[PDB]
């Protein structure tokens, strides 16, 4: 009962000082003061025990375990939106309306957060293919969406990259067209000029390129067409008008 | 003999129904309460004559 | 002293014969985990006592025990409404303060405030055939009959719901003339069942308006017997304290019988029929004898018990000894939940032996009784006759089936048809039954008096 | 420490014990034999030997292990094959090359030579803890959710001592705790009795949805994870394909197999099938066996190890769940827990009740359907899990009318009625929508429907298609066939087509019994909307063998439904469904005219 | 010591820590008769042991004690097929010691002999209609409903002399080629059962490659009720050690479910309901613990225990938790050993678990489930078409019922009837089945591929 209070004191104390490292979200800190206090002193855990059981700590320990869940969901949504940062009227308003909202867990925040942290923590274990490559592009533009456009507001393009990566991550290894052809769909269906110019590196742009290059120069039997269409490998930028000049080239 | 099986099948399809109706709980329940304190009542007097 | 052994959810110490019987002591273990039980027996160098919470895990010689000096006894107070606890005698889950200002016993007669006179009012529940074909007034106890196959919990929530909006209606009408109360009591019920009763009390209502009552099913079945008396002397104290009626829910029953039923093998003492302990006629009596009117005659304590049968038989003691020892009797048809009809609750097998007194005299009409006992037979001619349409259906029916069967079956599409959350009333309740009562012949209404059939023929 | 005073059966008495619970494990004889005290009376305990007592004289030592009988929380517990008393036969498999585990032999809950990598936590030095906290991580699985190493339960304090990441054993300690000066040593794993339930923060209803793979289950009524059903067996000919069926169909991160009194053949047959099929999500490295944990007993095994075979299932089951995990629990069956209680009962020389059956089975089973649930992560991250109880009901005493089926399913909330006429023919799950019911379909509807939801209305209609559908073959059988209008043979064309997709469903396919709830509630609202349109364009005045004609293409669309895949660039949207309605409503305006 | 008393079959005598679990001890009386029994019972300055000789007859002032040394087990080894034993584990042939080199106990199998994957070669057991209709695989516990009006000792030495001459045709097929074995059993038998079991299998030639077990009615229960265990022990101990198929006769399981009912008033252990033992449950598995698939894939040790119901009623706990263990059982009915059927086994309230994979490549058709299932459905509908038959007349009855009517006799009497000493294989039953399966038409099977259908027609 106590001790999971202190416990909760002491890892919102550590949270807190995990979210905020300058002071900067005094909205944040400031609700969490009953409980930051109490962690600044030094103290024993029988004193803070004790202090708990007779009224003059914290208690509620549910109460505080169902905002400690939305004060754990904004620390996982802001860290898995690395290294990407958000602003800090943004996080504080987001912080605001997830802790002013009367249910955390029955709704598809919690459901996004949850599958945009799977997608992340499947990223961690792979080695170089497309589908990772197209995964790893597809959750960098939907960490710099849900960075840029916060979790409180619903847009198409986080649910597009979301839908795609939850479907590149539900295929396996031997689905290259469908693939090919989600990525051809989802970079066309993009309003965005160049969807990858400023998130993803030149590299992963060129080996998606190259790769895409590769996967539909072994249909063709020109040599024309085998030239031209090898000559567009070359690039490191990615465009609608290169899957538009290489589909034409085909 | 239409008539006479047009007036057999009101019969046949009235038993149909009543002895299909009438039959299975009276005996099932008075099996069941039958069972059911035949073996407390066997029970009872080994757990008795145990203690 | 020492506990001497173990075995089930009684310890066996060995002690002094110089503790008084009922008398509370704590059993101190090495996992930092105090629990609280009551000495059953007292002997010399040995002794039997009940622990409420635990059932494993006790050593031998790493325990030790502790003698309070005190009588069981659970302290009642009138701050009870709006908080959440558990019946063991304290709060288990580190809820709400269960101090209070009063000491009653629960032995069973603390102050003896049952009332010596029969009582006369209309109890208002929401449901036309609970009000009107049951006869609840002031005091009357009224079990709920329900099975395995059809929602007794939902229908237990629902009655409680429209109960608990039905009383200000009546009290608006002249059917009372004190505040309500309500006391809430779980015994053996997961968190799923009582998330729901509470979400339907706290959308129905308010959560001050009744009392935190919860039982795990992961304890002894000595702890969750000991919410009946805690919740009957805060009934008593809160119903005889302030004068206001006291609705009392005990669900379910099946596990505070499945308790005491329980642990009769592994003592001394020989069980009954059905492997049942033979004082549970005395322990259900208990509790049902601390029922009715309160002193000052502004007081009053209703019993809506939930009883679950666990073999869909009536050759079991719970439901037989605690139909007989009630005042009313209300049971549930699966056949009726399974048509559609909403709450399916069966007049049929329904008979209390206190329909007159539950009858009211002075906040209704007089015709209740005789207009309820007319619409009973002709709903009892019309199940017959319903059986016989079953049976027969177009080739021995007569018009006396056909008509029992068409006022069978509008009186039981248009009576037992609700919703969930609407009320009623006795004088609507009249009208419609009587609207229905209406297509019978004045042949077949011999029954009643011609001075009230010829009013609303 | 202890003698042996009499061995009389399989219960052994043992003399000059003090100090013991009622749930400690202690080794009785020379050979070291696993038991477990059932009961104390006076200064001699009662204790149950789960190995064979042959060999065994009286006056032989008795040493304790110093706490309760318990299993072993930690990583590794995926992917391995383990009895109910935690003892692993895939460990003695390898070396003594047995299944079982021989008398005199006893291995741990955890191997000892298996190390995992450990991972540092968001914790550190100087800050407190509890139980339930996240303490740190290990990379095991790939494709779910990982096994994160937490705190030890009803354990708190201060983190003294902080273990750094790298590859460490189990046996080895690697954390600290500071109460009350040198309070003890940890190690990655944890110990806990299985006859305690686990901690939680707190326990509501089941309002949290998951994947399952059931066209009829998420049909009938709304899909959620948390809820407790029961629904009948048939004793190996049809139970082990649904189980396995939905082990295998559901796509949740943890999975739980308890085989309290089965034969030994669904056992082999989930286990070896486990692994030679692969998952509906695309896992590698074996996604069926080690995403989900083995739990197998025989009918010749002790009733101790089938009776905690449960508790240790509802262990991990409680220990996926909180860890931030939605779980699905599969046991079967209740019968033998409750025969092995009666034997137990039996054996120790209690009195019984009627059947067999003792009272603490009500409290037992009441207190195992309670103990499984959806609820809050104990813990300070106060994390979302959900542990989804399904336990099969068989008959124990030659008929429906026995305390164990009657009991347990008055504290089961959801009931599912299996067809054994339906199961003969290949088909499963067959569940019929007079004798189903379930209490959480409001939440789970006004959950579900809280965002986009159509469970509802076409759930409502599609068991009443089925409802009204049984009264028009029964009157259809006993009247005649030209007795009814074009409403009766639409509403019997509906619930054929709704049946036979719905109720129809293989359980030995892949991609044509497993979807989503959004394919099945377009399939449902498909096949909703030709009903509506047959209805609305045979009351506007036409002829049922002029619309069975006008709807040509629209019939065998909607009844080729359980034959495409659900991949179409989403695992949830479908393009197909979609263009259904726009094509029945242009052929149901022509068939209107 | 002394013999402390003696009342009923249990033995009272004063050891404290001399013997052991299991370990057999010699009596010494001065009347120059000395009787051997197992240690059933071990206690503190106590010891409670049944005798296998005699039930009386010991002293009380001067008994001695002996101590053997060696537990009860039975020696395993190539030399036990083609003798005669007694149930205690002693033989009866009149000649030298036939104890081998291996010791095994009759509590359980310590090397983990349980199988962990499904059956996919079938057995044959010698019987057409048991072959085809209701076939177990290796390692299939598969047990045989009988009753009191039938002959159920003839039966399982029909099967068991019947067993074990499908192997040559089936090694010569390409399929089951390694050496197979007997395992018989007789507990509660009388002698005239034994030695007609014995001749009858001399003359067949079975008997030396199966065991022989004498287990008489005037003997203890103890040597009944571990008579099966030398036998299972036995099986799984040759199916392990040269890995071969051995299927295991256990006949009757009524004289062991009687003698471990007898045995259930003598200990502490008090009994359950019906008169019989709450602890069957775990006697029953721990016979039925030794069976499956043997570790290494080419060994197994099939059991097929006999049943016998004293009026064929199923209220008794040995039916349900016998056949609640077993996957399906096979009951004879007694109409057809009335009618002249032998064996008369019904089909239509038999049950096979997994019969769709009890069929093993190379020994068996794969048509065999599919002519089973339209020759099962063409027994039901000449089940149904013979009581009809009679109701409706010999001119009202259908034209497809005529034909399954004259299907079921034909096929009751070509495919159920069948002599004690004729052998049948997979084949045989194939073509037998097909044969009687011709005369239908066409248009009246559909259970069955057209390919075979018109190949085999």
């Amino acid at each position: 009962y106590h001790s999971q209070v202190v416990g909760k004191i002491g890892y919102i104390a550590r949270c807190m000082q995990t979210i905020d490292p300058e002071n900067n979200l005094k909205k944040i800190r400031e609700d969490y003061q009953d409980v930051l206090i109490w962690a600044e002193k030094n103290y024993r855990f029988e004193e803070i025990l004790e202090a708990s059981k007779s009224g003059k700590c914290p208690n509620d320990l549910d109460a505080l375990s169902r905002r400690s869940l939305i004060l754990l969901e904004l620390l996982r949504l802001v860290s898995s939106i690395s290294p990407f940062k958000m602003k800090l009227d943004l996080i504080e308003s987001q912080y605001e309306k997830m802790k002013q909202h009367v249910n955390l867990w029955k709704s598809d925040y919690h459901v996004k957060l949850n599958q945009l942290n799977q997608l992340t923590d499947y990223l961690k274990n792979a080695a170089p293919t497309p589908k990772n490559n197209f995964l790893r592009a597809m959750t960098s533009v939907l960490q710099m969406q849900i960075a840029q456009y916060g979790i409180t507001e619903d847009n198409e393009g986080i649910n597009q990259l979301f839908k795609l990566g939850l479907h590149l991550l539900a295929m396996a290894n031997e689905k290259i067209d469908e693939q090919y052809h989600l990525f051809k769909g989802y970079v066309k269906d993009q309003p965005e000029e160049s969807p990858f110019e400023g998130i993803l590196p030149a590299e992963d742009q060129k080996i998606l390129v190259k790769t895409m290059i590769d996967y539909a120069m072994p249909k063709l039997s020109s040599k024309v067409l085998q030239d031209k269409l090898s000559a567009l490998s070359s690039s490191d930028v990615l465009t609608k008008t290169l899957l538009d000049s290489i589909d034409r080239i085909v | 003999a239409f008539i006479i099986l047009d007036e057999v099948i009101k019969v046949t399809n009235r038993r149909v129904n009543a002895i299909e109706h009438v039959i299975i709980p009276r005996t099932e329940n008075t099996i069941a309460y039958i069972n059911s304190e035949l073996d407390e009542l066997d029970r009872e007097e080994f757990y008795r004559l145990k203690k | 002293n020492t506990v001497s052994g173990v075995n089930g959810p009684l310890v066996i110490l060995e002690k002094v014969k110089f503790p008084r019987y009922n008398e509370i002591v704590n059993l101190t273990l090495p996992d930092g985990t105090v629990r609280q039980g009551q000495v059953l027996e007292i002997r010399g160098d040995r002794a039997i006592v009940q622990v409420f919470e635990g059932t494993s895990g006790i050593d031998v010689k790493k325990t030790t025990v502790e003698f309070t000096g005190e009588s069981l006894r659970i302290p009642v107070s009138e701050d009870m409404l709006g908080r959440i606890f558990d019946g063991s005698g304290r709060p288990i889950d580190n809820g709400p303060k269960v101090f209070a200002e009063d000491y009653l016993d629960i032995n069973g007669s603390p102050i003896n405030p049952y009332a010596r006179i029969y009582p006369e009012e209309m109890i208002s529940t929401g449901v036309s055939a609970i009000d009107t074909m049951n006869s609840i007034a002031r005091g009357q106890k009224i079990p709920i009959f329900s099975a395995s196959g059809l929602p007794h919990n939902e229908i237990a929530a629902q009655i409680c719901r429209q109960a608990g909006l039905v009383r200000p209606t009546k009290d608006v009408h002249d059917g009372h003339e004190e505040n309500f109360s309500i006391v809430f009591a779980a015994m053996g019920v997961n968190l799923e069942t009582a998330r729901f009763f509470k979400q339907d009390f706290e959308e129905n209502g308010s959560l001050e308006r009744t009392s935190l009552f919860l039982n795990l099913a992961n304890d002894p079945t000595i702890e969750r017997i000991i919410t009946p008396r805690l919740a009957l002397t805060t009934a008593e104290y809160l119903a005889y304290q302030t004068e206001r009626h006291v609705l009392t829910i005990l669900t379910d029953m099946s596990s505070y019988a499945d308790a005491l039923r329980e642990v009769s093998a592994a003592r001394e003492e020989v069980p009954g029929r059905r492997g049942y302990p033979g004082y549970m006629y005395t322990d259900l009596s208990t509790i049902y004898e601390r029922a009715g009117r309160v002193e000052g005659r502004n007081g009053s304590i209703t019993q809506i018990p939930i009883l679950t049968m666990p073999n869909d038989d009536i050759t079991h003691p719970i439901p037989d000894l605690t139909g007989y020892i009630t005042e009313g009797q209300i049971f549930v048809d699966r056949q009726l939940h399974n048509k559609g009809i909403y709450p399916p609750i069966n007049v049929l097998p329904s008979l209390s032996r206190l329909m007159k007194s539950a009858i009211g005299e002075g906040m209704t009409r007089k015709d209740h009784g005789d207009v309820s006992n007319q619409l009973y037979a002709k709903y009892a001619i019309g199940k017959d006759a319903a059986a016989m349409k079953a049976v027969v259906g177009e080739e021995a029916l007569s018009i006396e089936d056909k008509l029992s069967l068409e006022f069978l079956e509008k009186f039981e599409k248009t009576f037992i048809t609700q919703g969930a959350y609407e009320d009623r009333t006795v004088f609507e309740s009249l009208d419609q039954a009587w609207s229905l009562l209406r297509i019978y012949p004045k042949e077949m209404l011999n029954r009643i008096s011609p001075k009230i059939l010829d009013e609303f023929y | 420490y202890g003698a042996i005073y009499s061995v009389s059966g399989p219960v052994v008495i043992a003399e000059n014990m003090i100090g013991c619970a009622m749930y400690e494990l202690v080794k009785v004889g020379h050979d070291n034999l696993v038991g477990e005290v059932i009961r104390i009376d006076g200064d001699k305990a009662t204790i149950q030997v789960y190995e064979e007592t042959a060999g065994l004289t009286v006056g032989d030592p008795v040493l304790r292990t110093g706490k309760p009988l318990s299993v072993e929380l930690g990583p590794g517990l995926m992917e391995t094959i383990y009895d109910g008393i935690q003892r692993p036969l895939k460990a003695i498999k390898e070396e003594s090359q047995s299944i079982y585990i021989p008398r005199g032999i006893d291995t741990p809950a955890l191997d000892r030579t298996i190390k995992w990598q450990f991972t540092p936590g968001k914790f550190q030095v100087g800050d407190h803890i509890s139980g339930g906290d996240i303490y740190g991580s290990v990379f095991e699985n790939s494709l779910i959710s990982s096994h994160k190493i937490l705190l030890p339960p009803r354990s708190r304090g201060t983190i003294t001592w902080i273990a750094p990441a790298g590859e460490y054993t189990l046996d080895e300690k690697i954390l600290e705790v500071e109460f009350d000066g040198k309070k003890s040593d940890f190690t990655l794993y944890h110990t806990w009795p299985v006859r305690v339930p686990r901690p939680v923060t707190e326990k509501l209803s089941a309002d949290y949805p998951l994947l399952t793979g059931q066209r009829v289950l998420d049909a009938l009524f709304p899909c959620v994870q948390g809820g407790t059903t029961c629904i009948p067996g048939a004793f190996g000919c049809g139970k082990t394909v649904i189980s396995q069926s939905l082990s295998k169909y559901s796509n949740s991160d943890a999975i739980i197999y308890v085989g309290c009194g089965e034969r030994g053949n669904e056992m082999a047959e989930v286990l070896m099938e486990f692994p030679e099929l692969y998952t509906e999500m695309s896992g590698t490295k074996e996604p069926i066996m080690k995403r989900t944990t083995l739990v197998a007993n025989t009918s010749n095994m002790p009733v101790a190890a089938r009776e905690a075979s449960i508790y240790t299932g509802i262990t991990l089951a409680e220990y996926f769940r909180d860890q931030g995990k939605n779980v699905s629990m599969i046991a079967d069956s209740s019968s033998r827990w409750a025969e092995a209680l009666r034997e137990i009962s039996g054996r120790l020389g209690e009195m019984p009740a009627d059947q067999g059956f003792p009272a603490y089975l009500g409290a037992k089973l009441a207190s195992f359907y309670e103990r499984a649930g959806k609820a809050v992560a104990l813990g300070s991250p106060d994390r979302t899990g959900s542990v989804s109880i399904v336990a099969a009901v068989s008959p124990a005493g030659g008929d429906f009318s026995d305390p164990v089926t009657t009991a347990t399913l008055g504290i089961t909330q959801v009931f599912w009625g299996l067809d054994k006429k339906l199961a003969q023919r290949k088909h499963f799950p067959s569940i019929n929508t007079s004798v189903s019911y379930s209490k959480y379909t409001n939440v789970l509807n006004k959950f579900y429907d809280s965002n986009y939801p159509e469970f509802p209305v076409l759930r409502d209609r599609m068991k009443e298609i089925l409802s009204n559908a049984e009264e028009l073959e029964q009157v259809v059988q006993l009247v005649g066939k030209s007795a009814l209008s074009d409403s009766d043979k639409i509403t019997l064309d509906v619930a054929t087509l709704i049946k036979e997709d719905f109720l129809q469903q293989n359980g030995y396919s892949t991609y044509d019994a497993f979807c989503p709830i959004w394919k099945t509630f377009d399939m449902m609202r498909a096949f909703i909307s030709y009903h509506d349109e047959a209805q609305k364009a045979v009351a506007n005045g036409a002829n049922w063998s002029k619309l069975a004609d006008s709807t040509g293409d629209v019939k065998h669309a909607v009844s080729s439904s359980k034959f495409f895949e659900p991949s179409r660039g989403e695992k949830e949207v479908h393009g197909e469904f979609e263009k259904l309605l726009s094509t029945m409503q242009e052929r149901f305006a022509e068939s209107t005219d």
